[PDB]
Order: structure tokens, then C-alpha cells, then sequence
């Protein structure tokens, strides 16, 4: 199958910035090739074909151009609308084939998280089981670091995070952690910490709790 | 008004099936190409298959042998008929028309994708059906804090996806942070949700999540109230 | 009116409408294919970009696919 590559694979850009995607084919696709703009949630629309023709209603900061093995989308003017991820796709021939997509975020100043902790709640222990939860809010750049430690011992393995898609409003991310030990173990330890790593943060902020107090 | 909505999306057991199917409406289907493509957080966009205006099908070498795609012109319908499914069938699937266009040489066909469906979910997975248990995340505060707290619902241990969260029956929305779901060793998923309010709203004002499970029939209204 | 209508290429019935047209343009597979042509119906002759050709006429059917 034709192998299409996107450069980068994510970028930050400010409104008004100039953004350049290219995308690599790993053989010659002549201008069969397309681009698609996708919103989370959503599915992704045609904006350009045959390399370098917008589709009817696509604004003019957007262009493609490119042949052979070599394409580019250009957005000339970017838009609150246009922070999405980006795909190319060959029509060259079958199997139909689309790049990985570049993802284009929005660039803001450094906003270091607010950062809270959660208890495990009494239903839950009564199943058997203690979730304890450190939510790191409306941060800047996306990459953060959550580290759990129970009575001081780092824990690996038994916690899970997810982050939000970039918030509307503030241009911020999220992320939550849930930490999950059996009641038994739970119950065996007294101070529960998260300590959180933030470029926004001169030195990394713990927020804890006692069991019981 | 060009629409393709999808249905017969669910989830089975490795080696079951599903049918898919895509409703096409405001255009003269029988002159498409159509086409269903799929998306994975793991294995981006991929074109599954094509049927064209003139009968041909088309297979990713990735389902040769488990689908097939089918249409019935005079209902606008496209069907996938889904066997012998894998884990890694797990995705989003859309119900896709490829281009016609017209020049002075002649019609030409599939150029692009220019009509996409919203998608169904496929899960395949060993899991059983399982609706969550919605746990609060409860706030601490002094009488006299102030600046921003955090509240929130776990909504723990379900299968498959997805759930739906809103809070106070959609009248909160501001502060709102629904987090994409974890799949956990167990095969469960597990997400949060969260919102940051005034302390003080803590003492006057109600937070309950809505959770709703449709794949279990699952509906629950969690309180969360500071500790 | 009754005019042609891409991508069908069929008469259909038009009542708000007053004018058929034949609308034809370059995209990036000019060189392989021709021009792309688009046959419709509308309530006044289209304005159009400065590389669009368009043709009006007032006729019932009087936009077919310009084969010859």
C-alpha cells in the first residue's frame, strides 16, 4: 500500500500565524491526493483535492500544492476554526490511504495547573476498593507530570491519566489521575500525595491528604 | 440536505458479528461510489471498503475474508456486514460518498470523500456489558476559603463505551472538564468529570452529574456534596 | 423552469427557478481531463469568479451536457 506521512505530527500555533503541513508519499501519486480538516467528535471534511482545489466554501487562507511524492497544506491566516487535525489521503490507487494527521494546537502563554486531590469515597471502600483522584487544571504547555506516593512510597503501575482537548475559552488543557488500590491496602497507609511538574511551576507543588483526618 | 446517518453499530466477543448500515438521503445514491472508513485513536483513518456506482467491491487487506459491503439502491442503503471480528476492528465507522465530478472529458468517481456519516462505534472485546458505578470526587474547604474548588463523579468499572455526563441536567456547563475514558486491565473503562466552582458555592449550591449508559441501560444522578 | 442538473445530468422541475446554466472552470486535473462542468437551475444568471464561464439561457432543457 502508498505510505503518507505528515510533518510535524503536531504544532502550536498563534491566530493569524502562517502553518505549513506537508505531507510525504512513499511513491509517486501524480495530484490524486486530498485533504481533511476534523474537529473532535466530529467527521472529517474535504477542504482541498487534486492537490491544490479548495472545495466550495473553504476560505482563502487555505491552500494545498504539491505533486509526485511531495505535498503541503498552507493555512496563511490561522483561524480559532482551524485548530483541528489535518490529514492527507492518496487516490492514487486502492488500498485508499491517509496520512497520520497533524494535530494544530493553540500556542498561549505558560499557565501553570491548579492542582487538587480527592479522597476515595465510603461506597466505594465498601466494595473493596480506594480510587483517589489528583485533577491538574487549566494548564500550559499540555506536558505535565503526576507523580502518586503513598506514606512517601512513588506508586508505578496502578494509576491511569487522561487530558482534555484544548479548552475553547483559555486555550488550556486539563488532566486527571486516578490512583487505585484495594480497601485492604488503602487502609494500611496514612498520607496520600500527589506531587505535580509543570514548566509554570518554579518547584513541583504536592497537594495530600490523612486517611481518616 | 445530503445526510448518511449510520445504525446496527454495537459490540460482541471476538469471532462475533455486527451489520452496519447507512441511510443516504438528498442525492441520487445509485450514481455513487460509496465507501466505509474507520477510525482508531491507534490506527488513524483507514478506508475499510468501496462499493461503485457500478457494482465493484473493494476490501482493505485488513478485512478480506470477514466483510462485506452491499447496497440496496431503491432503500438508499449501504450495509458492512461485520464477521469474525477482531479486537483490532475496535473503531469509529463512517458511512462515506466518494466524489462525482464532471468534466468535459467524461465522470469520474472516488476522487475524494466529500460526504461523511457521523459514525457508529464498533467494540470487540471479551468484556461483558457493565454499567458503571458513579462515585463522587468530594471537596475539603475551610468555612473561610476562597478562589476555586474542584468537585466531580468517577463513573467507574463500565463496558463498553460510551457514557454521557452532564451536570445539574445541562444547566452547568461552565468549569465543566469531561475527561476521555481509561480502558483498565480489567477491560472496563473508567472516566471523570469535574467541575470548578466558587468555594463558597460549596454551602449553597447543588452538584449532581447525570451518567447515562445507554449500552446497559444505565441512568444515574450523583450529588456530590463537600466533606 | 426544467433544466439539467449535475451530477445526475436529468431534466428536473425547477418552479423558483427562471434561468438554466452550463458553468465550466479549471481545477488541478485540468490537464488530464478538461474543465469541470456544473449544470443547473437558478432564480438569475449566476455571478461567477473571473477563470468561471458561464452560460445562461431561459429555455426548458436548454442546458444538456455540452458533448459536441
Amino acid at each position: 500500500e502508498i505510505v503518507l506521512t505528515q510533518s510535524p505530527s503536531s504544532l502550536s500555533a498563534s491566530v493569524g500565524d502562517r502553518v505549513t503541513i506537508t505531507c510525504q508519499a512513499s511513491q509517486d501519486i501524480s495530484n490524486y491526493l486530498n485533504w481533511y480538516q476534523q474537529k473532535p467528535g466530529k467527521a472529517p471534511k474535504l477542504l482541498i483535492y487534486a492537490a491544490s482545489s479548495l472545495e466550495s466554501g473553504v476560505p482563502s487562507r487555505f491552500s494545498g500544492s504539491g505533486s509526485g511524492t511531495d505535498f503541503t497544506l498552507t493555512i496563511s491566516s490561522q483561524q480559532p476554526e482551524d485548530f483541528a487535525t489535518y490529514y492527507c489521503q492518496q487516490a492514487n490507487s486502492f488500498p485508499y490511504t491517509f496520512g497520520q494527521g497533524t494535530k494544530v494546537e493553540i500556542k498561549r502563554t505558560v499557565a501553570a495547573p491548579s492542582v487538587f486531590i480527592f479522597p476515595p469515597s465510603d461506597e466505594q471502600l465498601k466494595s473493596g476498593t480506594a480510587s483517589v483522584v489528583c485533577l491538574l487544571n487549566n494548564f500550559y504547555p499540555r506536558e505535565a507530570k503526576v507523580q502518586w506516593k503513598v506514606d512517601n512510597a512513588l506508586q508505578s503501575g496502578n494509576s491511569q491519566e487522561s487530558v482534555t482537548e484544548q479548552d475553547s475559552k483559555d486555550s488550556t488543557y486539563s488532566l486527571s489521575s486516578t490512583l487505585t488500590l484495594s480497601k485492604a491496602d488503602y487502609e494500611k497507609h496514612k498520607v496520600y500525595a500527589c506531587e505535580v511538574t509543570h514548566q509554570g511551576l518554579s518547584s513541583p507543588v504536592t497537594k495530600s491528604f490523612n486517611r481518616g483526618e | 440536505e445530503v445526510q448518511l446517518v449510520e445504525s446496527g453499530g454495537g459490540f460482541v466477543q471476538p469471532g462475533g458479528s455486527l451489520r452496519l448500515s447507512c441511510a443516504a438521503s438528498g442525492f441520487t445514491f445509485s450514481n455513487f461510489d460509496m465507501h466505509w472508513v474507520r477510525q482508531s485513536p491507534g490506527k488513524g483513518l483507514e478506508w475499510v471498503s468501496g462499493l461503485d456506482h457500478s457494482g465493484g467491491a473493494h476490501y482493505a487487506g485488513s478485512v478480506k475474508g470477514r466483510f462485506t459491503i452491499s447496497r440496496e439502491d431503491a432503500k438508499n442503503s449501504l450495509d458492512l456486514q461485520m464477521n469474525n471480528l477482531r479486537v483490532d476492528d475496535t473503531a469509529v465507522y463512517f458511512c462515506v460518498r466518494g466524489t462525482l465530478y464532471h468534466y468535459t472529458s467524461g465522470s469520474y468517481y472516488s476522487d475524494a470523500f466529500d460526504i461523511w456519516g457521523q459514525g457508529t462505534l464498533v467494540t470487540v472485546s471479551s468484556a461483558s456489558v457493565k454499567g458503571p458505578s458513579v462515585f463522587p470526587l468530594a471537596p475539603s474547604s475551610k468555612s473561610t476559603s476562597g478562589g476555586t474548588a474542584a468537585l466531580g463523579c468517577l463513573v467507574k468499572d463500565y463496558f463498553p463505551e460510551p457514557v454521557t455526563v452532564s451536570w445539574n441536567s445541562g444547566a452547568l456547563t461552565s468549569g465543566v472538564h469531561t475527561f476521555p475514558a481509561v480502558l483498565q486491565s480489567s477491560g472496563l473503562y473508567s472516566l471523570s468529570s469535574v467541575v470548578t466552582v466558587p468555594s463558597s458555592s460549596l454551602g449553597t449550591q447543588t452538584y449532581i452529574c447525570n451518567v447515562n449508559h445507554k449500552p446497559s441501560n444505565t441512568k444515574v444522578d450523583k450529588k456530590v456534596e463537600p466533606k | 423552469i426544467r433544466c439539467f442538473i449535475t451530477p445526475d445530468v436529468t431534466s428536473q422541475a425547477c418552479p423558483d427557478g427562471h434561468v438554466c446554466y452550463t458553468k465550466m472552470w479549471c481545477d488541478n486535473f485540468c490537464g488530464m481531463r478538461g474543465k469541470r462542468v456544473d449544470l443547473g437551475c437558478a432564480a438569475t444568471c449566476p455571478k461567477v469568479k473571473p477563470g468561471v464561464n458561464i452560460k445562461c439561457c431561459s429555455r426548458d432543457n436548454c442546458n444538456p451536457f455540452p458533448t459536441r
